[PDB]
């Protein structure tokens, strides 16, 4: 079977290089073109360019031309793509592709390489806890998860046992530094009757802090 | 010996097709045998000699075919900021055919292919390329691995190293019992030759029409070279395959270079990588050994024996002159891992210019006496120059040095009788295998039935 | 280069539905089109090559269709799996250029946010920090506008919204908008709000609370 | 005593003689019973046999054109002679032999012919500057072996057709060297330039005007231009009584028959003249390359000497094709073609070095043997073949007939030619088998059986029909 195994996440500093890789299995990376994509919640879609790994003829597009560099070791059966200079639009996850029949395609794509260019340093999470204000059926409480970096961090309630009727928000960078939350509802008969606590830990930091959350 | 030569059924075509150039039998799904022939010289659409192909049912009396129809348009698409285009003016489809399971391979050896990018240009060049059809589905699909798109001034920079340009691929081609077609390409790699190899099956589930440039990721090419042994050799002219390295669980490709290394000629056998096991050199320059080649037991010890084609040998005779007649080879394969010796068996023409040993067709076993017999054509030889085709029965230790049989042409002079051939196949269902010969310059094929011996 | 829009940006439909993607060029592309689908935080899968060719392994009910410079991807009889994003992509010239992007997103009947403001915690005061939190979940369709009010104003400056995929169960949206000021700044005003604009009411759903006060 | 012509008991006197060379026959009426009639000519004149019934022949060989060997090949309208005798008168016996002799001559100041065949594919720009003045030079040093020269001119390349010429761009079929930064004549295959004359500024300026083309595969269509050259006669030219000289150069490998294939060319050379008013060859796009067989039954047919000028790097190859087309010679030519006129005199003297003796039309019957005498009266048994001469020497050989049994025609005549010469030897075979006595037969003779024989020559045979 067709598989195209990427390098794994890079986390890197701007004005600084990367190589990622785009490894072959089950095939000859040398039997056809490789393409390099571009992928941003905004901007979309962009290709990068390709290269014929038998000769290491390339093209690339000319908003990439400096910054991208394709390359191809038919030993290890691998493609490469450096980027230079890097900035934080360079921020993107980046996918390589091949195709499946015509010469032109582009139908097998890797699991994509996640890059992420940034001057924070290792920063430890601060979590604070979220108590409603001095009444229905319904509570809600809140757990707060600013200025950690990098990603990601894993968060529960009461330790994994409380969690269905929650919702934990996607992060969301605040100056260089990632900013979480995530809700929790339940019945008034449930709290603050039964002690609910939000568990947070951040491997990158070695921080696995947890906050019980008091009323006001 | 036991063909009848006076009861022929004749099949014929349009004045001036080429009609029998190259033929093959043909068992449909349910196992009715007809006759596949190519006629590479058949009008097309826009009244330009094109070829075509015509699938001929079993009829004792003969007569027309009907068309085994392909698309004879000329293709272009704009794609990748390049433009790609096929024509298929003059490209010979039908200058060789062949048969497996309810697949019919017929190849267009010239028609030529070319990619043009802004002023640049890969160059108008004859790639080749093959149809397939399977005639009872309607099934069509396309083959060919020598097109590329890559510019004419990166050859050049290379110094034309890799070179698919010129392949002529389906100049000659077989297929093995697995389903695999092998192309001979004899333009390949700047006329060096080539050869493609494919699974059926998976040129049939890998063509989209339109598409021009498509990707079969379980082919399989031969390797260019910088051995000036191996320039203007060739390589491809034909092709045949064989059980030759014991291994029954691979099978081993025949090829014929009838210019190798400076006119001597030569004929290899590989395995299914082109790796090389044997090569037989030829006797004389310019002979053209490997011309033809055959492969079949000829002495019943259920180990494929070889036969090589020379038809410009010039025999030795009295005060030190020559004539050309043409000569046959014949290779006993030895016992267990040993290589291809000395010629078992040497057959010569005896008519000037015959060209004896044009075409060599496996017969099967003719007189049903336990050993494999063979056909060998000599397209212009007999007493009238007219062509004849010789039989030749096996034996214990090889072949019969005299035939045991001879076909005169029924056709007019310049019919080419004899220049293709096939045979092994019962097609009227009597028990015993029949002949079929080519005469495209009468454009006609005549077919031989095989009786009880008599 | 060529400019692929494509169209609709996200449409809500129902399993077994029959739906249509569309892509138009800025010239003739001659079926040098390909289809692609990237499923909820994954790779991307190929469906169409060449316009109308479905690509190995792919099921029959998609198909492409489509000339010139106007192509169409559609989906007959939709799945539980077809819920994913679709990008169209042209390789008639280079550059290759892609489309926005299709989401196809599970419909369901509207559904009303329940609203939850949280003033910030008292470790976070103690640091030189202030963030007000309103929550808004389960609710759709997905299009909703956060509006922040200190003292009855409006504010802009300082805000940081968060939204979460399609619920897997409910089918629904929720929203996470955190207003982050000074210390200093926090304590020069008293009323802290959040209006929610959805259109299931033409009333902003209001929800706020007083400083100090509780 | 008796010998074989008694103790055989012959019946007739055609009987008689057909025992042996040295028996006679007797016709005399006076002769006694038990004498026989079938001795030696000494035995019967010895028993009073009447000399004009004895029918002995004796096997002859007696001359009837026997002109004096030329001591110059100048002058005359080819009055010249290469071989004496001409012709002889040739009288056997059954299972008799006569020997005769032969003269040959290779004759100083001999009329020749040269045809220069170039190829003028891309490789050979450097080589057409160096024979600019060719002709000129060459005149120069052939006048000292002859007075009589005429040259001419051909030039090939390969067949005008894909993938051997480039198709592409539109430009390139006017110029195939579009793609580099230079012109080039468009792809032809064979094209005569100048009919064989003895103005010799002719073929520098026609060389002067040639410019080369350019195909895409190493071998060049050489062969296709031997042919046409050789086929021609009227258009190249080649004079009746000369030495003939088919010049070729190339620097590359050749096409050789069935290569044409590849272009889709199937029908095999006709060995036809094909060069129209256009001096351009007209079947090299539909009919294929020639073989070599069919290339020296041409050669031969006109009496080409074949000669390949080419490059060290092709020598070897073009030897061992010579080797498949006797007489042919072979010089190595430099990069450039500059030492070409050098070359073409050492082969001139190569090919006039050698006599080679050949038969035709020699009855079933016949069989001969040679003895050579070449250099200085040095005989060498069963050799037909000198080598190692020069210009004006003189060489001969005898020959013996030994004829087997008698044959039914009675008259037939077959000849002894050199190899490549004009002149020939030609014998008058006359098998004297029969005796004289017998054109006075009596049948129905009254001297036999009541007249159910014959009388021939003195004796009674049984007539037709017994
Ligand atoms: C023009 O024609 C000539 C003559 O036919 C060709 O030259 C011959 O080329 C072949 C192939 O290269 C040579 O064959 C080899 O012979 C060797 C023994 O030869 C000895 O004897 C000769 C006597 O003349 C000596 O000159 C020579 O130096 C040697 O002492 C073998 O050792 C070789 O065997 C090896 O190679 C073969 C394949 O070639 C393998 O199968 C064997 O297993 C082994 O590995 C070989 O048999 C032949 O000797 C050459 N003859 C001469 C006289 O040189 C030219 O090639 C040809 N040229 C062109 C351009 O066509
Ligand atoms: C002497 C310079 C002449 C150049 O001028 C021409 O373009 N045409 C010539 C002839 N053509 C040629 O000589 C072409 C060369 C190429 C070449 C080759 C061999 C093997 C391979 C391989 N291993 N794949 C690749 C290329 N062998 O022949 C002309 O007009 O006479
Ligand atoms: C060629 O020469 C040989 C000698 O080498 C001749 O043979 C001898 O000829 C003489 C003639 O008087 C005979 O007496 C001998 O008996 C022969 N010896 C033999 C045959 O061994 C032969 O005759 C010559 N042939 C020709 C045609 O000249
Ligand atoms: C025949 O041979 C003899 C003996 O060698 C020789 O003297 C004679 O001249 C020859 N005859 C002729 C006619 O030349
Ligand atoms: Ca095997
Ligand atoms: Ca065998
Ligand atoms: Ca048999
Ligand atoms: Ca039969
Ligand atoms: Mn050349
Ligand atoms: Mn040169
Ligand atoms: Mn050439």
């Amino acid at each position: 079977e067709v598989q195209l195994q990427q390098s794994g996440a890079e986390l890197v500093k701007p004005g600084a290089s990367v190589k990622l890789s785009c490894t072959a299995s089950g095939f000859n990376i040398k039997d056809t073109y490789v393409h390099w994509v571009k992928q941003r919640p905004e901007q979309g879609l962009e290709w990068i360019g390709r290269i014929d790994p038998a000769n290491g003829y390339t093209k690339y597009d000319p908003k990439f031309q400096g910054k991208a560099t394709i390359t191809a070791d038919t030993s290890s059966n691998t493609a490469y793509l450096q980027l230079s200079s890097l900035t934080s639009e360079d921020t993107a996850v980046y996918y390589c592709v091949r195709p499946l029949y015509d010469y032109y395609a582009m139908d097998y794509w890797g699991q994509g390489t996640s890059v992420t260019v940034s001057s924070a340093k290792t920063t430890a999470p601060s979590v604070y806890p979220l108590a409603p204000v001095c009444t229905g059926s319904s509570v809600t409480l809140g757990c707060l998860v600013k200025g950690y970096f990098p990603e990601p961090v894993t968060l529960t309630w009461n330790s994994g046992s409380l969690s269905s009727g929650v919702h934990t928000f996607p992060a969301v960078l605040q100056s260089d530094l990632y900013t979480l939350s995530s809700s929790v509802t339940v019945t008034s008969s449930t709290w603050p009757s039964q002690s609910i606590t939000c568990n947070v830990a951040h491997p990158a930091s070695s921080t696995k802090v947890d906050k019980k959350i008091e009323p006001r | 010996l036991n063909l009848d030569p006076v009861q022929l059924t004749f099949y014929a075509g349009p004045n001036g097709s080429q009609f029998g150039f190259s033929l093959d039998f043909h068992k449909d799904s349910h196992g009715r045998v007809a006759i596949v022939v190519g006629a590479p010289r058949t009008l097309g659409p826009s009244q330009e000699e094109t070829g075509g192909v015509f699938l001929c049912p079993w009829r004792a009396e003969g007569g027309q075919c009907p068309s085994l129809l392909f698309d004879l348009r000329d293709e272009t698409r704009n794609v990748g900021s390049q433009t790609l285009q096929t024509f298929k003016a003059r490209q010979g489809l039908g200058a060789s055919v062949v048969s497996w399971s309810d697949v019919i391979v017929a190849c267009a050896p010239w028609q030529h292919w070319n990619v043009l990018e802004k002023t640049e240009e890969a160059e108008k060049t004859p790639v080749g390329s093959c149809f397939l059809a399977q005639p009872e589905s309607g099934r069509r699909a396309e083959y060919s691995p020598c097109r590329g798109n890559t510019l004419s001034r990166i050859y050049v920079e290379n110094d034309f190293s890799w070179d698919k340009r010129y392949c002529e691929a389906g100049f000659s081609s077989v297929v093995t019992q697995a389903g695999e077609l092998v192309l001979g390409a004899p333009g390949g790699y700047y006329f060096l030759g080539l050869l493609a190899q494919a699974p059926v099956a998976d040129i049939f589930s890998s063509y989209r029409p339109g598409i021009l440039l498509w990707h079969v990721s379980s082919q399989s090419l031969s390797f260019d070279s910088s051995n000036p042994e191996y320039f203007d050799g060739y390589w491809g002219y034909s092709v045949a395959v064989g059980e030759f390295d014991g291994d029954l669980n691979t099978t081993e490709y025949v090829v014929g270079a009838p210019t190798w290394s400076w006119t001597l000629g030569a004929v290899e056998i590989l395995d299914s990588y082109y790796q090389r096991l044997h090569r037989l050199r030829g006797e004389q320059m310019a002979s053209y050994f490997g011309h033809s080649v055959a492969v079949t037991d000829v002495n019943g010890d259920g180990r494929h024996d070889l036969l090589v084609g020379a038809p410009l040998y010039m025999e030795s005779r009295a005060d030190r002159k020559l004539a050309e007649v043409g000569r046959v080879y014949l290779f006993l394969q030895p016992r267990g891992p040993h290589a291809l010796g000395a010629p078992s068996l040497l057959l010569t023409g005896t008519q000037l210019y015959g060209r004896f040993g044009s075409a060599i067709a496996p017969l099967g076993d003719l007189d049903r006496d336990g050993y494999n017999d063979i056909a060998v054509a000599a397209p212009y030889g007999g007493p009238s120059g007219r062509g004849q085709v010789l039989v030749f029965l096996g034996q214990s230790e090889g072949l019969r040095s005299r035939p045991s049989q001879v076909l005169d042409s029924p056709f007019p002079t310049g019919s080419a009788f004899g220049f293709s051939l096939r045979g092994a196949v019962d097609i009227d269902d009597n028990g015993y295998p029949d002949l079929i010969v080519g005469a495209y310059g009468a454009n006609q094929v005549a077919v031989y039935r095989a009786q009880p011996v008599v | 280069d060529i400019l692929m829009t494509q169209s609709p940006s996200s449409m809500s439909v129902s399993l077994g539905d029959t739906v249509s993607i569309t892509c138009h060029a800025s010239q003739g592309i001659s079926s040098n089109i390909g289809w692609l689908q990237q499923k909820p935080g994954k790779s991307f899968m190929g469906l169409i090559y060449y316009g109308t060719n479905l690509v190995d392994g792919v099921p029959s009910r998609f198909s492409g269709s489509g000339s010139g410079a106007d192509y169409s991807l559609t989906i007959s009889s939709l799945d539980s799996e077809d819920f994913a994003d679709y990008y169209c992509v042209q390789y008639a010239q280079l550059p290759y250029t892609f489309g926005g992007g299709t989401k196809l997103e599970i419909k369901r009947a509207d559904a009303a946010p329940t609203v939850s403001i949280f003033p910030p915690s008292s470790e976070q005061l103690t640091s030189g920090g202030a963030s007000v939190v309103c929550f808004l979940n389960n609710f759709y369709p997905k299009d909703i506008n956060v509006k922040w009010k200190i003292d009855g104003s409006e504010r802009q400056n300082g805000v940081l919204n968060s939204w979460t995929d399609q619920d897997s169960k409910d089918s629904t949206y929720s929203m996470s908008s955190t207003l982050t000021l000074t210390k200093d700044e926090y304590e020069r005003h008293n009323s802290y709000t959040c209006e929610a604009t959805h259109k299931t009411s033409t009333s902003p759903i209001v929800k706020s609370f007083n400083r100090n006060e509780c | 005593g008796p010998n074989i012509c008694t103790t055989r008991g012959v019946s007739s006197c055609q009987q008689c003689l057909a025992v042996s060379p040295m028996c006679a026959w007797c016709s005399d009426e006076a002769l006694p019973l038990g004498s026989p009639r079938c001795d030696l000519k000494e035995n019967l004149l010895k028993d009073n046999c009447a000399p004009e019934s004895i029918e002995f022949p004796v096997s002859e060989a007696r001359v009837l054109e026997d002109r004096p060997l030329s001591d110059k090949g100048s002058g005359d309208s080819s009055q010249v002679t290469q071989v004496s005798p001409q012709r002889i008168a040739l009288r056997l016996r059954p299972d008799d032999s006569k020997n005769f002799s032969i003269q040959v001559r290779q004759v100083e100041d001999y009329p020749v012919d040269i045809y220069y065949l170039m190829d003028l594919s891309y490789s050979m720009k450097d080589d057409l500057w160096s024979i600019q003045n060719l002709g000129t030079k060459l005149a120069t040093q052939m006048r000292k072996l002859t007075s009589n020269l005429r040259i001419g001119f051909g030039a090939f390349v390969d067949k005008p057709v894909s993938p051997y010429m480039y198709i592409s761009p539109p430009e390139a079929l006017e110029n195939p060297c579009y793609d580099m930064k230079t012109t080039c004549l468009p792809m032809f295959g064979y094209k005569h330039v100048l009919t064989l004359t003895d103005q010799v500024t002719r073929f520098n300026e026609e060389v002067k005007k040639q410019s080369v083309s350019r195909n895409r595969d190493a071998p060049e269509g050489g062969f296709d231009a031997i042919m046409q050259a050789t086929v021609c006669d009227e258009k190249i030219g080649w004079r009746n009584d000369a030495s003939h000289l088919l010049v070729f150069t190339t620097d590359a490998k050749t096409h050789i028959a069935l290569d044409g294939r590849l272009a889709g060319i199937v029908q095999p050379n006709d060995g036809q003249c094909h060069v129209g008013s256009d001096n351009h060859y007209s079947a090299s796009t539909t009919m294929d390359y020639p073989s070599l067989g069919l290339m020296t039954e041409k050669l031969s047919q006109k009496n080409i000497n074949l000669i390949f000028a080419v490059t060290e790097n092709v020598v070897n190859l073009y030897q061992n094709y010579s080797e498949l087309i006797p007489g042919t010679t072979v010089g190595v030519l430099s990069m450039d073609s500059s030492n070409v006129l050098q070359l073409i005199v050492d082969a001139y003297g190569k090919i006039r070095s050698k006599v080679e003796l050949e038969v035709r039309d020699l009855p079933e019957e016949l069989s001969l043997s040679f003895n050579a005498t070449c250099l200085n009266n040095e005989v060498i048994p069963g050799l037909k073949s000198c080598m190692g001469l020069k210009i004006g020497d003189t060489v001969s050989f005898s020959i013996e007939a030994k004829v087997r049994g008698c044959p039914q025609e009675k008259e037939k005549s077959f000849t002894i030619k050199p190899v490549g010469f004009k002149d020939s030897l030609i014998v008058q075979v006359t098998f004297d088998c029969d005796c004289a006595c017998q054109a006075q037969a009596e049948p129905n003779s009254h001297r036999c059986n009541n007249g159910n024989g014959t009388f021939e020559c003195g004796v009674c045979r049984c007539g037709p029909g017994w």
